[PDB]
RNA sequence: AGCCAGGAUGUUGGCUUAGAAGCAGCCAUCAUUUAAAGAAAGCGUAAUAGCUCACUGGUCGAGUCGGCCUGCGCGGAAGAU
């Protein structure tokens, strides 16, 4: 049920990633299936509130990346070393 | 009575006063009369006699050194 | 807000006389009285007064709220009049009242003789009671306050000048 | 009254007030709880 | 009784109303008459039974004499002479030690019918559950 | 408090007493002690037990939410403090009687007994009641009529 | 939030104590009567007594409560010509 709007990443690398995080965005990646991986950028406070529920990690969930619905599962999360914020997520294609 | 390093053991409520029963050490009852008076506006008899020997608290014991 | 926002009736017989920022209010008894406001906007018309913020004072509202409240007690003041009521406690504690000065005997080596201010007057049902009526709420409070001060109630036998709606401590002494 | 650097409510009746520049504690039940330099 | 005024209850005894170390003086000394609880009590004593726990209230103002009232026995105590064990633990209630009579608890509670709120006399039982799970002593229901 | 799922029960329950009831009284319990309830529960007691109520609710918002049902004579009772009393079995009975006798033992006001519904109206203490079964007052109306 | 009311019965729960009666400790924390009322959140007591709270009924009449993240500030802050 979880609907995650997103955008393809136009910039990659340590430089951009940090920039994103200054603006309450944060990078993540969709990979899996037989098709290429995809570099995503997500709105932070949103995924935070969402991932507050345990279902986030169990349920299949959907990402609307430039109007598609990719539909994936949360593989891995990077939390901040000492804050309550998210750094990065691995999404597996289901 | 408690402050005086004392153990209490009963109360009756004998008629008008209230007899209070306690085991309290000797080296500690000195000048009771004087204060018992202050605490009860002068109206308070009391009485004591020997009962037993019990261990003296350490700081007491090590003080009692001749 | 709320207190600011609530209105306030002007009971039949009262004057009111705004002039800029200077309200004045006469009623039955009471020397009228006159306050000043600042970042408040006072609005007459009607059989009421109403208070609200003036453009450009971040202090507004809080100001209006006070304003409303003050004005109010003036109305209630100059109409019904205000209370008081003190009582002495302690052996040898007299009170007299000659005209507009209370004569107290509070166990000092001299009299006291406290002169009442202006719009306030005093009586003595017993030698151990003082009720003083007046219109100006701010002052009536002050004078009782002054009167209590000559001998604030001590907490061992409660001796001294009391209010009556007071609570007064009281602790067990503990010789010695 | 106690002065301290950390002040905080003690009783359920202690109240906390900012008078002048200074933070305070007033207890209507228990004089021991008055506090300043907050 | 639509107005309380003075009441101190310190469970007395029937067979002889004339204590002295337990109660004695302390049961009557502020406008109360030690002479009349052996004239009056025992007049309401022998009709029932004697010896066992009696809380009580009296009608003394400052009017010299008085009139004595009756009451009812403690309820967790009807689990002593009306159950088994007379203490309640022995192994502090870190251990669930006691032991119950399910048959009893109703009629032995019912004996206290005149001092309870439950309309349903079965309800008056359900109260005695906690009154008798006062230790954690299970009932062989 | 509870949400709606609970403000609805206090309704569906309390209004099916009106829909399936007998008599209604009145009373304002400013000073309502607990020796108060204690007693009146034994009275409900005599008056069956738990056949009776009094569920304080005079939130118009509650025990009027049961009125535009039946007894819309109570849009007028419901203001201020109130203690609504419903009857299921029993005569249109004595319920009436002791409320006046109770509150006339000080036992707080009685709302001047704003009254209620059997008819559709207002106030006045009646024992036009629990004579009920005083059909004997129509048995004695037999032999005495036959003889005299 | 104020203000009026109530804030109860088994019952001093049990244990433990000289006394533990909602309230020193230990274990339990149910059940009644209910509109609601803890086998009790604090004051108090030698212990009871006594005063409150939680909770509910009334009044009132539209907003209100408190955590998370952040910007700038407040106290903390005493020295010698
Ligand atoms: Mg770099
Ligand atoms: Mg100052
Ligand atoms: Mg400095
Ligand atoms: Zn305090």
């Amino acid at each position: 049920m979880f609907t995650i709007n997103a955008e393809v990443r136009k910039e990659q690398g340590k430089g951009a990633s940090r920039r994103l995080r200054a603006a309450n965005k944060f990078p993540a990646i969709i990979y899996g299936g037989k098709e290429a991986p995809l570099a995503i950028e997500l709105d932070h406070d949103k995924v935070m509130n969402m991932q507050a529920k345990a279902e986030f990690y169990s349920e299949v969930l959907t990402i609307v990346v430039d109007g598609k619905e990719i539909k994936v599962k949360a593989q891995d999360v990077q939390r901040h070393p000492y804050k309550p914020k998210l750094q990065h997520i691995d999404f597996v294609r289901a | 009575l408690s402050r005086r390093r004392g153990m209490l053991k009963g109360q009756e409520s004998e008629v008008t006063g209230v007899k209070i029963h306690a085991e309290v050490p000797l080296s500690e009852m000195f000048g009771y009369a004087t204060q018992l008076r202050s605490l009860t506006k002068g109206r308070a008899s009391y009485t004591m006699e020997f009962l037993k020997y019990d261990e003296a608290p350490s700081n007491v014991a090590q003080a009692v050194i001749e | 807000s709320r207190v600011a926002k609530a209105p306030v009736v002007v009971p039949a017989g009262v004057d009111v006389k705004i002039n800029g920022q200077v309200i004045t209010i006469k009623g039955k008894n009471g020397e009228l009285t006159r306050t000043l406001n600042d970042a408040v906007e006072v609005k007459h018309a009607d059989n009421t007064l109403t208070f609200g913020p003036r453009d450009g004072y971040a202090d507004g509202w809080a100001q209006a709220g006070t304003a409303r409240a003050l004005l109010n007690s003036m109305v209630i003041g100059v109409t019904e009049g205000f209370t008081k009521k003190l009582q002495l406690v302690g052996v040898g504690y007299r009170a007299a009242v000659k005209g507009n000065v209370i004569n107290l005997s509070l166990g000092f080596s001299h009299p006291v003789d406290h002169q009442l201010p202006a719009g306030i007057t005093a009586e003595c049902p017993t030698q151990t009671e003082i009720v003083l009526k007046g219109a100006d709420k701010q002052v009536i409070g002050q004078v009782a306050a002054d009167l209590r001060a000559y001998r604030r109630p001590e907490p061992y036998k409660g001796k001294g000048v009391r209010y009556a709606d007071e609570v007064v401590r009281t602790k067990e002494a503990k010789k010695k | 009254m106690k002065v301290r650097a950390s002040v905080k409510k003690l009783c359920r009746n202690c109240k906390i007030v900012k008078r002048d520049g200074v933070i305070r504690v007033i207890c209507s039940a228990e004089p021991k709880h008055k506090q300043r330099q907050g | 009784a639509k107005k309380v005024q003075a009441y101190v209850k310190l469970q007395v005894a029937a067979g002889m109303a004339n204590p002295s170390p337990p109660v004695g003086p302390a049961l009557g000394q502020q406008g109360v008459n030690i002479m009349e609880f052996c004239k009056a009590f025992n007049a309401k004593t022998d009709s029932i039974e004697k010896g066992l726990p009696i809380p009580v209230v009296i009608t003394v103002y400052a009017d010299r004499s008085f009139t004595f009232v009756t009451k009812t026995p403690p309820a967790a105590v009807l689990l002593k002479k009306a159950a088994g064990i007379k203490s309640g633990s022995g192994k502090p209630n870190k251990d669930k030690v006691g032991k119950i009579s399910r048959a009893q608890l109703q009629e032995i509670a019912q004996t206290k019918a005149a001092d309870m709120t439950g309309a349903d006399i079965e309800a008056m039982t359900r109260s005695i559950e906690g009154t008798a799970r006062s230790m954690g002593l299970v009932v062989e229901d | 408090m509870a949400l709606n799922l609970q403000d609805k029960q206090a309704i569906v329950a309390e209004v099916s007493e009106v829909a399936k009831g007998a008599l209604s009284a009145v009373v304002a319990d400013s000073r309502g002690v607990t020796v108060d309830k204690m007693t009146e529960l034994r009275k409900a007691g005599r008056e069956a037990g738990v056949y009776m109520r009094v569920v304080r609710n005079t939130l118009l918002r509650r025990a009027v939410e049961g009125t535009p049902f039946e007894c819309l004579k109570d849009a007028f009772v419901g203001p201020t403090l109130i203690a609504y009393s419903m009857e299921h079995p029993g005569a249109a009975a004595r319920l009436f009687k002791e409320f006046a006798k109770a509150n006339a033992k000080f036992e707080v006001k009685a709302a001047a007994f704003e009254g209620e519904l059997i008819p559709a109206s207002q106030i006045d203490r009646l024992a036009t009641l629990p004579t009920y079964e005083e059909a004997i007052a129509r048995l004695m109306a037999t032999m005495k009529e036959a003889s005299a």
